[PDB]
RNA sequence: ACUGUCUAAUUAAAACAUAGCAUUGCGAUGGUCAGAAAGUGAUGUUGACGCAAUGUGAUUUCUGCCCAGUGCUCUGAAUGU
RNA sequence: UUACUUAUUCAAUGAAGCGGAGCUGGAAUUCAUUUUCCACGUUCUAGCAUUCAAGGUCCCAUUCGGGGCUGAUCCGGGUUG
C-alpha cells in the first residue's frame, strides 16, 4: 500500500488511552470522621475584660477558635452551633500559638443576648 | 606554592562573562532552503549597542518561510547599513554592502566580514569591529576559496560558507587613548574580571613563578615552553623570538 | 538438541559469522542506554545454564561498563 | 486598560491605538503604488516574453 | 465563474508561505525506530558471511502458499480437542480394556528447536521449514548446515510469525514433516522436488558467496554516475 | 606622573594599581585554564580593533653592543643515541 | 599511496525541501539527430502575506455542507553537511 502523510518534522507520543482506578480494595476501608467539625472549630469564648467590652458595644463575640480553622468554618460554625447569622469574621494568632477570633453578629442579632444564652457574662 | 592566578582563571567562579546587558548571541541566519538556493530579504529594525563589544549590532527582521511569523536575528552592522534598509540573505542575491552570500558567488577581492568557517556555523571569523576578510581566490573543483584573516593568516575555506559584504561598524575604535584607569575599569566592567592585573614580580613565590627576591625580577628566562605545566606558563609561552621587532614581520 | 550446537558455536569467536554478529551487535547495543531491558537471551544456553529458565519472573538487563 | 471602556484605548481608524495616523497614512501611500508598480512589473516582463 | 476569482498563490522563495507538505522523510522519529532501522541499514552495507547470507534466500511465493497448504493438513490439537480425546480414550482405557489405544496414531508437525534439531540428527524428519526472521541468528545458522550432512531437506521460509500459526504458538522459528498419511506422500514428494532444487542443490556454491556490501542509492547514484561520466565520454 | 589601593589590631609609603609602551600564544580539529571522570566545563551571548600570558609604568627625549652561557623556537639536519 | 561508508568523531535544525530522473526555456553543433551544458516565480520604496488555498476537475444525493486529484512533476523514506 502506501504510508501516512506527515506534515510535520516532530514526533510526539500518541495519545494513548489511561484507565481510571478500579482497585481491588478499599483505600483505607473507613473514612475518617469530620476532621474539623463545628464543635472543634469554636472551642471557647473568651471572656477577658475587654473582650467583654466587644460583646455589649461591638456586637462582637470574641471566641478562641482551632488553630486550622479558616474564616468560612468559623462563619459556618457559629450559625450551626447558634443559629445566628453573621457579618464579618477577623481572627489573628495570639502570642500565645492560639486562635482569636471576633465574630461580628449582624443588627437584627444583639451580642450580649446570646452572651447569657452561651453561659458567660 | 598556592594556586596561581591564571589557573583561577578557568574555575569560571568570578572569572566568567559579566553578560546581562547583552542583546544576544549575534549570528547569521541557518541555512535553510531559501538561503542556499535563492535569497531572503530581511528589514534592518534597528542598529543597537551591545555591551562588552565595540560593534554595534542589527536587528534584522525576516519573514519565516514555512510559517506565517516573523524571525528577528541580530546581526553584526557592517558600516554603511542604515536602519529601514533591505538586507537579501541567500546565493542568489546581489553583491551590495549588508548582503549576506556565500563565498563560492563573490569575486576575488570581495570585501567580507562576519564569515563562517563551517558552512552553517552562523558566523565565525572578521567580527570585531573594523576587521574584514579578503577573499584572494577560488579553486571551484573540490570547491574552496582562500581567504586571508584580519590575522594576515590565509586560509583555505569552503565556496558555501557565508559572509556580510562590507567591514564592520565601530571601526577606528582604539585609535583614542583611554587615558584613565576610570575608563579601563568601566570597559572590563562588561566583559569579566581581569582588569587590574598586578604583575607577576611583585607577588610571592607562592603566588607566581615570578616572585621574590630583594629585587623585583624574574630571575630564569621569561619564554616558557609550549610542552610545559598548567602553573608554570607565566611570562610569554613559545616564544619563538623576543625583543622589539624591527623589520616586516607582516607575513607574505 | 540445539544448545550444543550453540555452546560450541558460541566459543570460535573469531571465526567470520561470529565477528559480524559481534560488530551489529556492538553497534545497537551502544546506541541503547547504559541499562536497558533485554527482552530476551540473545545467548540462551549460556543463559539457561547460568539458572535462567524462561517462565515469568526471571530478566534478562543489558548493561555497559566502562573499560580500563 | 481592562477597567475602562473601548474608547479611552483607541481612535476610530484602522490601526487605532497601535499606530499614528501619519503611520497609517505613510502606509496606505506605500500599500498602493509598491501593489500598482507590481502590476506594471508584471506586463513590463510580458513585452519581454514577447519580444526574445 | 461569476465573482469568484481564480487567484493561484506564489509558493516560490521569498513569497506566499509555503504549505503544509508530506514531511515524512524528514520527521525526526523515536530512538527505537532509528535503531531498528539502522540496524537492518547497517546489516546490509557490511559485507556479510555465507553462512548467514543463505537467509534471505527465502522460498518463493508459489511454492510457500503449497507449502503452508500442505503444512495445514498436520496442524496438531488444540486444548479443547485434547480435553476431548483425553475423555474419549480415559473412559476406553477404564472400561474397554484399551492399553491406552482407542485413539489413532496422530500425525503432527513437529517444532520446538531442540525437538526439530534431535529428530534431524535421527535422520527421521522429512521436511524442515526454517525461519529467517530470528533474532539470534545463532539459534538456526547449523540448520541449513546440519539439513545437508544429514541428508535431510529443507526450506527457508518468510515468517516465524507464519510458522507459529500453523502450530498455534506465537512463533515457532522451526517446523518439521515426520510422518505423512499416505493420501499425501506424492504432494510432499513433489514439494521435497522443489525445495531441494532451490535449497539443497544450491547449497555448496552459495556457501562461498559474500552478501551484503550493498550501498545507500545516494552513494549508488554517485558510484554510478562516477563510472558513467569518467569511462563513458 | 596624576586620581585611586594595601598590611582590620605597630609600617599608607618611594610599595601596588593605573593609562601609555612593548613582547608572546592562538583562525576554533584553536590558545589559556578547570574536572576523579563524563554525551563535562570558564574565556564564549567570544573571533585577531579579540581572548589569553607577561614585562615596563603619564608626557618630552631616547632605548647602545653581546645569541658564547642558560632558556625559548625552526618549512631544517641524520645514520650518533 | 589514495579511494569507500557503515564503525567512530564534529555541527546545525520546533531533523523542511537531500539524491537521481523528468518537464517545457535557451545557450548550443548537429556529418544523422538530438549526442551535452546552464537555468528551472521574489531587488526603486521602513506596506502586506495565516484559516486542508482560490481556481480547474471527479464523487455524495443536494440545504448549509463534506471528500479525491490537481494547483504544488515522479522516484528512494539516507534529516542535512
Amino acid at each position: 500500500k502506501a504510508l501516512k502523510v506527515r506534515t510535520s518534522a516532530t514526533f510526539r507520543l500518541p495519545k494513548t488511552l489511561k484507565l481510571a482506578r478500579a482497585p481491588k480494595y478499599a483505600s483505607k476501608a473507613v473514612p475518617h470522621y469530620n476532621r474539623l467539625d463545628s464543635y472543634k472549630v469554636i472551642e471557647q469564648p473568651i471572656t477577658s475584660e475587654t473582650a467583654m467590652k466587644k460583646v455589649e458595644d461591638g456586637n462582637i463575640l470574641v471566641f478562641q477558635v482551632s488553630m486550622k480553622a479558616n474564616k468560612y468554618q468559623i462563619k459556618k460554625a457559629v450559625k450551626e452551633l447558634y443559629e445566628v447569622d453573621v457579618l464579618k469574621v477577623n481572627t489573628l494568632v495570639r502570642p500565645n500559638g492560639t486562635k482569636k477570633a471576633y465574630v461580628r453578629l449582624t443588627a437584627d442579632y444583639d451580642a450580649l443576648d446570646i452572651a447569657n444564652r452561651i453561659g458567660y457574662i | 606554592g598556592r594556586v596561581i592566578r591564571n589557573q583561577r582563571k578557568g574555575a569560571g567562579s568570578i572569572f566568567t562573562s559579566h553578560t546581562r546587558l547583552r542583546q544576544g548571541a549575534a549570528k547569521l541566519r541557518t541555512l535553510d532552503y531559501a538561503e542556499r538556493h535563492g535569497y531572503i530579504r530581511g528589514i534592518v529594525k534597528q542598529i543597537v549597542h551591545d555591551s562588552g563589544r565595540g560593534a554595534p549590532l542589527a536587528k534584522v527582521v525576516f519573514r519565516d518561510p514555512y510559517k506565517y511569523r516573523l524571525r528577528e536575528e541580530i546581526f553584526i552592522a557592517n558600516e554603511g547599513v542604515h536602519t529601514g534598509q533591505f538586507i537579501y540573505a541567500g546565493k542568489k542575491a546581489s553583491l551590495n554592502v549588508g548582503n549576506v552570500l556565500p563565498l563560492g558567488s563573490v569575486p576575488e577581492g570581495t570585501i567580507v566580514s562576519n564569515v563562517e568557517e563551517k558552512p552553517g556555523d552562523r558566523g565565525a571569523l572578521a567580527r570585531a569591529s573594523g576587521n574584514y576578510v579578503i577573499i584572494i581566490g577560488h579553486n571551484p573543483d573540490e570547491n574552496k576559496t582562500r581567504v586571508r584573516l584580519p590575522s594576515g593568516a590565509k586560509k583555505v575555506i569552503s565556496s558555501d560558507a557565508r559572509g556580510v559584504i562590507g567591514v564592520i561598524a565601530g571601526g577606528g575604535r582604539v585609535d583614542k587613548p583611554l587615558l584613565k584607569a576610570g575608563r579601563a575599569f568601566h570597559k572590563y566592567r562588561l566583559k569579566r574580571n581581569s582588569w587590574p592585573k598586578t604583575r607577576g614580580v611583585a607577588m610571592n613565590p607562592v603566588d607566581h613563578p615570578h616572585g621574590g627576591g630583594n629585587h623585583q625580577h624574574i630571575g630564569k628566562a621569561s619564554t616558557i615552553s609550549r610542552g610545559a605545566v598548567s602553573g608554570q606558563k607565566a611570562g610569554l609561552i613559545a616564544a619563538r623570538r623576543t625583543g622589539l621587532l624591527r623589520g616586516s614581520q607582516k607575513t607574505q | 538438541g540445539a544448545y550444543k550446537y550453540l555452546e560450541e558455536l558460541q566459543r570460535k569467536k573469531q571465526s567470520d559469522v561470529l565477528r559480524f554478529l559481534q560488530r551489529v551487535r556492538v553497534w545497537e547495543y551502544r546506541q541503547k542506554n547504559v541499562i536497558h531491558r533485554a527482552a530476551r537471551p540473545t545467548r540462551p544456553d549460556k543463559a539457561r545454564r547460568l539458572g535462567y529458565k524462561a517462565k515469568q519472573g526471571f530478566v534478562i538487563y543489558r548493561v555497559r561498563v566502562r573499560r580500563g | 486598560y481592562a477597567t475602562v471602556s473601548k474608547t479611552h484605548k483607541t481612535v476610530s481608524r484602522a490601526y487605532g491605538g497601535s499606530r499614528c495616523a501619519n503611520c497609517v497614512k505613510e502606509r496606505i501611500i506605500r500599500a498602493f503604488l509598491i501593489e500598482e508598480q507590481k502590476i506594471v512589473k508584471k506586463v513590463v516582463k510580458e513585452q519581454t516574453e514577447a519580444a526574445k | 465563474n461569476p465573482l469568484t476569482h481564480s487567484t493561484p498563490k506564489n509558493f516560490g522563495i521569498g513569497q506566499a508561505v509555503q504549505p503544509k507538505r508530506n514531511l515524512s522523510r524528514y520527521v525526526k522519529w523515536p530512538e527505537y525506530v532509528r535503531v531498528q532501522r539502522q540496524k537492518k541499514i547497517l546489516s546490509i552495507r557490511l559485507k556479510v558471511p555465507p553462512t548467514i547470507a543463505q537467509f534471505q534466500y527465502t522460498l518463493d511465493r508459489n511454492t510457500a502458499a503449497e507449502t503452508f497448504k500442505l503444512f495445514n493438513k498436520y496442524r496438531p490439537e488444540t486444548a479443547a480437542e485434547k480435553k476431548e480425546r483425553l475423555t474419549k480414550e480415559a473412559a476406553a482405557v477404564a472400561e474397554g480394556k484399551s492399553k491406552q489405544d482407542a485413539s489413532p496414531k496422530p500425525y503432527a508437525v513437529k517444532y520446538g528447536l531442540n525437538h526439530v534439531v534431535a529428530l534431524i540428527e535421527n535422520k527421521k524428519a522429512k521436511l524442515v521449514l526454517i525461519a529467517n526472521d530470528v533474532d539470534p541468528i545463532e539459534l538456526v545458522v547449523f540448520l541449513p548446515a546440519l539439513c545437508k550432512k544429514m541428508g535431510v531437506p529443507y526450506a527457508i521460509v518468510k515468517g516465524k510469525a507464519r510458522l507459529g500459526t500453523l502450530v498455534n504458538q506465537k512463533t515457532s522459528a522451526v517446523a518439521a514433516l515426520t510422518e505423512v498419511r499416505a493420501e499425501d506422500e506424492a504432494a510432499l514428494a513433489k514439494l521435497v522436488s522443489t525445495i531441494d532444487a532451490n535449497f539443497a542443490d544450491k547449497y555448496d556454491e552459495v556457501k562461498k558467496h559474500w552478501g551484503g556490501g550493498i550501498l545507500g542509492n545516494k552513494a549508488q547514484a554517485k558510484m554510478d554516475k562516477r563510472a558513467k561520466n569518467s569511462d563513458s565520454a
